[PDB]
């Protein structure tokens, strides 16, 4: 049987690492914040079926992040004024 | 056209053909019209005890018409003439999972059974 | 060069990456016409369209059969207003709306007045909210439709949609709401709110431009005369090819919003309070347009006295904002804003992807440039020398 | 601003005064971190020192001094 | 499992990769509203919209000011037909069209007949082509509009658009053509053809679904009453938010088609001749619907006597095709096709990406399955036994 | 708001301020109305030979109004009173490349020049 | 000065190699055929300015092919019936 | 079906009967190829033999035997 905690902590690192590669400021900052907030919000779920559902949703969203980071790199643009100062 | 149950009657055809219209033990039903897009020919062969021992069909029509008439042809075999008279359009539709826009196909297939049985009955009066 | 911050979400939103991800397969290999009934490209496109229909229905509490896809909330507003008016025109010739509705509702009503219909444009209070008792009084025996928008696109104020539904249901008058700025933002439930028709825009909820929907209640059955003639797509209510990738994007945006609404509202509320409080504690003579007690926090409309709004937008050269904007403002006039202050109002939008850093930058630049433009303003000079502007004979 | 920028990172990440970030302190047992925090803390050290910390090394970085020692040993 | 070949381009086309490439920046970072006048997101989106407008104009020989963006050719057809009829209704109440037009033109005309307008639905010859002299005779003093489509979506036959323009221009009657199946396929020039209004669909020319355009001539000025009420976008002719990514895709599809039209026509002509000739030399009783002398080669409509068309489509399980299709067929009825043969017709589409291998596979499967379905057909059995079907009393 | 030439008058302000309205050598022009979104104050200082030697302005209005009045203020300096009377709205618009929807800004700026010159002329009659 | 022939033959190889990586049969077969036909059609252009324009268009289209091949790999689907037999 | 599948590829690519694809033949001087053809021919050899032929090697493959020799020397 797979370890839910190991999947969860591996997915957390992977999703945060991949989200930091978003070229666009608003997708990058949102994805990192949202991932941090969602895993913390769901920290104390105890039902193994519900945990599994959340893990499966995270795996789906990691696929979305990977593809959309790549697409955003192929069609990138200039940085925002606040990324300078 | 899409339903696995309907397409099966085309991809895996059974009882397509003809029987001898001159036989006193053959009933032929020809129903529908080319201008309406659906023509079914159903023939039955009846033994001397009144049991339907074989049947054949040909159909011009959409996949659901081919499946409805093909299923009717399978279903009449082994039935007496009186038994086959009780096959209903609604049983054919249920078996094939026909949507409402194709229910007229199961009605025509029932009409084909009854026309074939009626033709056979006409031949027995002498 | 470096790009400005986007603080203009009531005009349009970026696509959510989850929405573009859902759309891409339909722009690459699932390109079938959802109305092609005889092959797998059609079947798969139809199935994606019907899944998206269920996603829209789930967000608003509807049955999927009540969801009709359109090209945008402009089209949905035309269908609801002209479609109901024309259907019941043999018995009913009166419609009610408000003075602060979006231009597509107002101009649809104007077109019907030229068709011989009677339209009451209700006034609003200084809060921007309608008077429910004035609405009740305006309903006539031949009133076919009341149309009142859920969230205002310029000032962000929330109309009492459930209470209006109570009024309309009890009199058997159809109730339409333009929910383009509310859908996926505040809770909407068509049965609890007693809504008969609702307009939805995909590009106001992180979905693609060029798509929308109209909810048309099926029980009790609401009848609408279709406007776009054709082969009878969308149950005869909106003929034409349903654009599979765009409706997939609309359904995905609705499902994402259903999941993110509470999180976004908490986050956007905090950023909105921060923006309003930090500007007001640092500048005198700043007024919020619209009642903060009945207001969606992501749309903030402020007036900066003695500064003209377009010059402030020019000064805020690295922030994308808008002024006297429809997603001299007729909405500001309707809430009784002095004409000069209405020339001094700016709209700030805070959305799902806005950061605290962007809010703080915008606040800091607004404070700096309002002070600069006041130091350039003859009206500020006159008030600083104790002159009452209301005593000058102008021109 | 020696490589005990490590202490600044740990204190910032875990909301702990620089005074309480002692070399002997365990993130979890002594500074109140959970394992979501320690994933983030490792990534913050990767970012600050432009270094990659793979899983078998990250699992051993459980104290302030282990963090200090790792970064000193990787330029 | 493995996917069927797409041979159904008259229903819709895949996106050209060059078109999706042009659209993507607007789905990712250039998401501004083209009507936002006060910031760079708006400026860049407006500029992309205006570039796309010029690309559409260049393909048809128009001025960009004459191009209005819409959600599709369905909407463009409604605007042209209802918009001209309603504008000149004080002086003109008669419109002319044909019996083989797309459903949006026919149903727009039906809706106007319920509004009290008179409509002549011209018949066509057995070729599918109208009789120019019958058109000339049908024009009345109060005729406001003639609408005749450039290429038919079911049978592919080309109407004499330039000659109709001559007739209409000389009588000061506005001439609209639904060019949805012709644009980027055959040459179109609005001045040489004397066109006053033209409908364009992006998804019939390797562009995205959900977008189209209408050409409205500005000199001599053609007047149209707008149908979609709102804030006055698109010169007051089509209010609502112009969907920047979709119009970028439409302009890119028009520019690519302008460059590829001659190459595609040569290639598609050769594949079309191959398909028709190889089916006809291998099967008896196959008839082409529509005159091959005035025909766009990418749309091939054949009848297979003694086989019903839907069953043939089912048999061709790995080819996506269509039957009695609008992009018992009313177009086949109008060209005088026997009702039973009209139940026996299939439409094959050949487009920019179709390969010779796909054509050969389709031909080989069609030959095999027409023979199979004839061996299952009671009508084929009867004709093989020398029975005249025209002598049977059916039902 | 967008044009580089217009924005320059805000980002790089010049001659913003006030002159002494009580001076016999100062003319003050105050034109427009707050309810119309554009109010321009233009003041000129004239030497004893009739040459405009300095000028100041304040404006409430869009960027094109600020640029039109700022440019007027620069342009009157060094001109005689009679010369400044010939500055036209069309010259201001051309210099700033104003689009037609902002041409009213160049008209108001010309009105401000003439109101300031008229005020100065009134003061010289004694 | 750059060699037009070397640019042209390098671009021809690169465009054909990249087009062969399209996951979708209809884009792959079209791109390879179209590239072969366009370079052959333009073989006998002699005007150096016109050659340069065609080279610049090819460089633009090579960028399009690279990006659209990648996007089509991220969102790929099953092969067509004829890619089997 | 020896590695003189190379001859079959050359003949197919250049529209030349197998009889005229002699070991000594230059693609250009002897078999009527232009340099668009020879780009395509090299790619066709890469495809058929699952081998990569980089530019400095492709420039030397100008005859039938040079093609044969290269493929034999690369498994
Ligand atoms: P550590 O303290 O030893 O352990 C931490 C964990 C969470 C593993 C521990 O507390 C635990 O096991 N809790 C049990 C409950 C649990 O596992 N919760 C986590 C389930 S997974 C989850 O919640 C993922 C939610 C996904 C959010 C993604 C948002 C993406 C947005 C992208 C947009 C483009
Ligand atoms: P070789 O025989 O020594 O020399 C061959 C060449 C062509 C180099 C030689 O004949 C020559 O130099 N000719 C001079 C003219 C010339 O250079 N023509 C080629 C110009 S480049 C060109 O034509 C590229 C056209 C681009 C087509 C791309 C289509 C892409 C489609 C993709 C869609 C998704
Ligand atoms: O993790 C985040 O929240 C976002 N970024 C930092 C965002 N930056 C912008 C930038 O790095 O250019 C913040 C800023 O400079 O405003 C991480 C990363 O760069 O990978
Ligand atoms: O170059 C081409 O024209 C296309 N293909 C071959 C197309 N194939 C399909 C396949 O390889 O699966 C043709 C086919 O099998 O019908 C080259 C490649 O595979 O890289
Ligand atoms: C944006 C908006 C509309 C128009 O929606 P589109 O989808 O752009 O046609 C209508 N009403 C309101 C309140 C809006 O904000
Ligand atoms: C497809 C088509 C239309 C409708 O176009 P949409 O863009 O799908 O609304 C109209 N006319 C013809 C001839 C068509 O083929």
């Amino acid at each position: 049987a797979a370890s839910s905690r190991a999947q969860v902590l591996a997915l957390y690192r992977a999703m945060l690492r991949e989200s930091k590669r978003f070229s666009a400021y608003n997708y990058r900052t949102y994805a990192v914040r949202r991932i941090r907030d969602a895993f913390r919000e769901n920290k104390n779920v105890k039902d193994p079926v519900e945990i599994q559902t959340l893990v499966n949703k995270a795996k789906r969203d990691l696929g979305v992040i990977r593809r959309q980071v790549h697409i955003g790199q192929l069609y990138s643009t200039d940085k925002l004024i606040i990324e300078n100062r | 056209a899409y339903h696995k149950k309907v397409v099966d009657h085309y991809e895996n055809p059974r009882n397509v053909g003809s029987l001898d219209k001159t036989s006193k033990n053959v009933g032929t039903g020809l129903v529908g019209a080319p201008a309406c897009g659906d023509v079914m020919k159903l023939q039955i062969q009846v033994d001397e005890k009144g049991k339907i021992v074989d049947a054949r069909f040909k159909t011009f029509g959409c996949g659901s018409a081919i499946a409805s008439s093909s299923l009717a042809t399978e279903w009449v075999k082994g039935k007496t003439v009186e038994e086959a008279l009780t096959i209903k359009n609604t049983d054919i539709a249920k078996e094939l999972c026909l949507p409402p826009v194709k229910l007229h196909c199961s009605i025509l297939a029932e009409d084909a059974i009854k026309a074939a049985l009626a033709d056979y009955k006409l031949k027995q009066e002498p | 060069s470096l790009r400005p911050l986007y603080m203009d979400v009531q005009a349009t939103t970026p696509l959510d990456p989850r929405v573009l991800d859902a759309m891409l397969p339909y722009l690459i290999n699932y390109y079938g016409n959802p109305h092609s009934r005889t092959h797998a490209y059609g079947w798969e496109s139809e199935a994606a369209m019907e899944r998206a229909r269920q996603q829209v229905a789930s967000l608003i509490g509807a049955d999927p059969r009540e969801i009709i896809f359109t090209s945008g909330a402009t089209e949905s507003n035309n269908i609801a207003i002209k479609g109901v008016a024309r259907f019941y025109r043999s018995r009913k010739k009166h419609l009610i709306t408000t003075q602060t509705e979006h231009k597509c509702v107002l101009d649809s009503c104007r077109s019907l007045e030229a068709e011989g219909f009677q339209v009451t444009y209700l006034p609003v209070q200084k809060s921007g909210i309608i008077d429910l008792k004035e609405l009740e009084a305006a309903i006539q025996p031949d009133t076919s439709l009341v149309s009142v928008m859920t969230v205002n696109n310029e000032i962000g104020v929330k109309q009492p949609i459930a209470e209006i539904g109570r009024i309309c249901s009890s009199r058997k008058v159809y109730f339409h709401t333009d929910a383009a700025q509310a859908v996926g933002k505040i809770p909407l439930d068509v049965n609890d709110m007693k809504i008969d028709l609702m307009s939805i825009s995909g590009h106001k909820i992180y979905g693609p431009k060029g798509v929308g929907a109209i909810y048309i209640r099926r029980r009790p059955r609401v009848r609408v005369e279709a406007l776009q003639s054709g082969g009878g797509q969308e149950r005869g209510m909106r003929s034409g090819t349903v654009p599979t990738p765009l409706v997939v994007g609309l359904g995905a945006a609705c499902e994402v919003a259903q999941q993110e609404m509470e999180y976004d509202h908490k986050r956007i509320s905090k950023l909105s309070e921060r923006l309003i409080q930090n500007i007001m504690k640092s500048l005198p003579d700043v007024v919020m347009n619209g009642d903060p007690k009945h207001h969606y926090p992501g749309c903030i409309n402020l007036s900066f006295a003695y500064v003209e709004g377009e010059s402030l937008l020019m000064a805020l050269k690295d922030v994308a904002l808008s002024s006297g904007s429809a997603c001299p403002s007729y909405v500001l006039r309707a809430i009784g804003t002095d004409e000069d202050l209405a020339h001094s109002s700016i709209r700030f939008g805070i959305g799902r992807f806005t950061t605290e850093e962007e809010v703080d930058y915008t606040v800091e630049k607004c404070i700096q440039h309002v002070k600069r433009l006041r130091e350039m303003s003859p009206l500020w000079e006159m008030v600083q020398d104790g002159i009452d502007l209301k005593s000058i004979k102008w021109t | 601003t020696i490589e005990e920028r490590v202490k600044k990172i740990i204190g910032e990440q875990l909301g702990v005064k620089q005074e309480e970030v002692t070399n002997n302190a365990s993130f979890v047992e002594d500074l109140g971190a959970d394992s979501l925090d320690t994933v983030e803390l490792v990534m913050a050290l990767e970012e600050e020192f432009d270094t990659e910390i793979p899983d078998e090394e990250a699992e051993k970085i459980t104290t302030v001094q282990a963090a200090i020692d790792y970064i000193n040993g990787h330029q």
